[PDB]
DNA sequence: AGACAGGCTGTGTGAGACAGCACGTAGGGCCCA
DNA sequence: TGGGCCCTACGTGCTGTCTCACACAGCCTGTCT
């Protein structure tokens, strides 16, 4: 008789469990139609993430605030030492493709390129707290805006800026990942070879600094960078080779008849779709200042 | 064994999450008690988005030192504060969405991003260095050399450093340059005499290492930093 | 006309499918597998077979069983043209599921660059490769959707005939799922300093495990083998498990002992972050040149 | 697009089989392939797999009984590696064919032994396969005290190692050049891993100055980046 | 050289097999007596 | 020192999805008049 009594008792708990989970599923601040279809594991994950975020926020001490999300050109992430996106802004789908309820609580080492795990671990570990590095995030959004199945998703490069928070010790890193706009799907433009010699320059270069583009083709640019930004740009070029889309810092570009101009480079590599290997490196440069200290000559070419 | 392992994986997936929630809430109990106490905590905290606008702006200004301008109070802690931008950038501002320019803080650069509705936010982002070719001909000279040796950068370009050095040390300088080229990027420090504009000999140290292309590893030039001691 | 064109399409598929059906029969495969193979798989198997035959023509059975690894063949392009049938014992992926596929489809994305450098053409090779594994600790199989990674110690020589690389991939045993007199175990912290040691260390070199805790290991390494050991430890950090080549590590009263280390990083089941490093140091030789002193530690 | 990539793969496979046949329409190309198959259940035979094993690693096959340790049979592949013949191995044991120090090590036994050249032996219970001074190195700390010198320094500068340990290089350096060595050490400390070269004068055991050029770079910890020591290559 | 039949290619549709989610069932301890 | 209550691991049912081939319509080519 012992076998049949246990089944009724065992079935009793499961019935009580479902209503408790349904109550917990409904307690999550989500639309009612979403909580109904949510399975148990997702309810657990979202509840844990929400509780962690609430614990962090309560340890930290009007219509203009709502405009931040659409104005800011990125989506806010929050990462702990574990590697869990305990909070993602609801506009992640617009830039990254994936949807908030799918991502929140998952491991950040899963939804990024496997070759950025080491950089993620180094940046997450913990004395300056500023962080600025490039992270390749899985993207399910096609170029035409169609949402496409995750099992064949492609990688996307994001420029991450944020701080490490030690909140009473448990540590969270608050990242703002921004997308790098591809130059074919959008100050002067340009284009370079795979081993970084000039191969094309926009005619706007003539007015800014006096350089004639026909002279620039065939010459490596490393003779034009100021000597004080050689290692910075070398690290940026290593990022270019390793990932594909990078952004430079403020560095000096030498003019023709004297001085230098401060420019910022948003350079993206382009792959030949026929054979899937790099062919050319496309750069977009942002000039932000005129010629400074033109009265002196700094280079042999100048 | 495919289906059985998934159930084992899912149960461990659920079991670990059960343990994590209990630690998360201050208030080991049984599973049903854990979920019931969690539901009680949610009911306490329920008074449809994960975070409010105030919390979101707190996160934004903690992650990046930004302020909202169409202004917000967060301008003072960072900026210490067409007329507010650089006079030469007024043409760029008139035509301007994303733009990088300089605003009043001595000028500081401000990175602004936004969309036209214009709503946008502003987020903050004794030695001279010279270049020589493979044989040592001056290619680039920095302003810091005027206080180092007194020679203007123009008078140094096009002339080899060995000619600028003492005749006795010219063989050692040639050997060191050959060594620098051969080592492929290992810095070398060499003590030698540098002549000034007044012909006065000063003891100088040379840190010259070859610069290779990040992709092709081609020797572009040699970066030479010199310290006077 | 169009109906005849439609019938021609059905007619051409009948001969298209019949040749595929009989082509699989000739391949030396089990009949229960050959009849169930689709067109892509049978074409890949035939191409790979023909490539192996072309390579070959241009007590015996105990050779495979004695090895603790599986012989692996790669072309210049990365075709997995041949795998010994004992692959299912280690990775769980059967030979028919692997033969002909590109090696870049069954390798961690960060080992592709090392693969390209090692395949490009000394001829000896020695590298660590993260190949997909479908075995749990209990020996259960699992589909690709949840396959885990395993590090394989790959050794082989590139031969030029068409050029292919013959590899022998071996697993690195997990020290927690395995130690005679000449071999001991030790555990280090993240910063590679001694944190625990086996009781067999004292008779080998004279070290007392009491003061070892907290001291970095890099002091005890010989100065000559610092760069090779640094590269191998960096490989340990990147890939998870390495088998360091022979190196010299100093004793207490003098001399040196050749020691090969199979380091193994340990991850917590809760955080997926590194916790500690376990190294099973194999001492092969005794102290040589005892009368000589080498380092400040040896002076004390 | 998924269907498109299948036919692209299929056409590439069709193209691939076109080249490899010793001797058009897809049906006829498959017919030629299967005709060659008829002219031409494992992909390799025993001898082919043995040849692949021999090519992959410079190893040999040997079997020794565990009861007595006597050698029963060895392969012909031992000679190209160990430069030893089969006749000597036949009629003997394994104990006398290995290093005396490892005689007891193999008694307990996947093990490592030297026969000297290290031989990596792997097998199961016995079937097994056997598989194969003008400058001195030195160490320093941040302040520059000698923490390690290899025995090669005897051939380079004439000093035994005991006479260099504990004494800083600057104190061992010439008083005229004391500042330069300190500057170089500070330089390599702040460069964080960049190899640097400096030429100076070294006082040998017989107290005469001689030219010396070193290559120093700080050993940073691969994980915590803490400076462990400095490796110098002193080339004479 | 233009039209006809045949070969080669691009896209949508149908089905056996398999992965996920969840529940019924029995196997071990839990504190008590 | 007496067996009941209750907690937890496993096989099974149902559902949605994956990948394979089948078939049709369109483009390019050899051949006949």
């Amino acid at each position: 008789r012992r076998k049949e009594k246990s089944r009724d008792a065992a079935r009793s708990r499961r019935s009580k469990e479902s209503e408790v989970f349904y109550e917990l599923a409904h307690q999550l601040p989500l639309p009612h139609n979403v909580s109904s279809h949510l399975d148990k594991a997702s309810v657990m994950r979202l509840t844990i993430s929400y509780l962690r975020v609430r614990k962090l926020l309560d340890a930290g001490d009007a219509q203009m605030n709502c405009f931040y999300l659409k104005a800011l050109d990125g989506f806010v992430m929050v990462l702990t030492d574990d590697g869990d996106m305990i909070y993602i802004s609801d506009n992640v789908n617009k830039y990254m493709g994936l949807t908030q309820f799918e991502l929140t609580g998952h491991s950040v080492f899963d939804f990024t390129h496997p070759c950025d795990h080491e950089e993620m671990r180094e940046m997450l570990t913990h004395q300056n707290t500023q962080r600025s590095f490039f992270l390749r995030m899985k993207c399910t959004l096609t170029s035409r805006g169609r949402t496409m199945n995750i099992k064949s998703a492609t990688w996307k490069v994001l420029h991450c800026t944020g701080h490490i928070h030690v909140y009473d010790p448990m540590t969270c890193l608050v990242l703002i990942c921004e997308p790098i706009p591809h130059p074919s799907n959008i100050t002067f433009l340009s284009r370079h070879s795979l081993d970084m010699k000039f191969s094309y320059c926009d005619e706007r270069i003539t007015e800014l600094m006096g350089y004639e583009p026909e002279e620039l083709l065939g010459r490596s640019i490393y003779e034009y960078y100021h000597a004080l930004d050689s290692d910075h740009l070398t690290k940026t070029h290593h990022d270019m080779f390793t990932k594909g889309q990078v952004t430079t810092g403020q560095y000096r570009m030498l003019a023709k008849r004297g001085g230098y101009v401060w420019v910022e480079t948003q350079a993206t590599v382009i792959y030949n779709t026929k054979n899937s290997q790099p062919q050319c490196i496309v750069c977009v440069n942002y000039v932000v200042s005129g010629i400074i200290q033109h009265d002196l000559i700094f280079s042999l070419q100048q | 064994e495919n289906h059985s392992e998934i159930e084992r994986r899912r149960r461990n997936k659920m079991t670990a999450y059960i343990t994590e929630l209990s630690d998360m809430v201050p208030t080991k109990p049984d599973k049903l008690t854990i979920l019931r106490m969690a539901v009680s905590h949610m009911k306490s905290l329920r008074g449809p988005s994960f975070l409010t606008d105030q919390e979101l702006k707190h996160l934004i200004l903690e992650a990046a030192d930004g302020f909202l301008f169409i202004v917000s109070d967060s301008v003072t802690p960072v900026l210490n504060q067409y007329d507010q931008v650089h006079p030469d950038d007024v043409d760029k501002l008139r035509e301007q969405r994303s733009f990088i320019c300089r605003m009043r803080c001595h000028f500081v650069v401000v990175h602004c991003t936004g969309y036209i509705k214009l709503v946008a936010i502003g987020r903050l982002q004794t030695e001279f260095i010279s270049r020589h070719n493979i044989e040592g001909i001056f290619t680039f000279v920095d302003h810091r050399c005027v206080a180092t040796v007194g020679y203007q950068p123009q008078e140094l370009l096009g002339k080899n450093i060995v000619e600028f050095c003492h005749p006795e040390d010219q063989q050692l300088l040639r050997d060191s340059f050959q060594q620098v080229v051969k080592l492929k990027g290992q810095v070398l420090s060499v003590m030698f005499r540098f002549r000034s504009k007044n012909q006065e000999w000063l003891w100088m140290r040379t840190s010259s290492f070859t610069f290779q292309n990040p992709y092709s590893d081609e020797i572009e030039y040699i970066i030479c930093t010199n310290t006077n001691v």
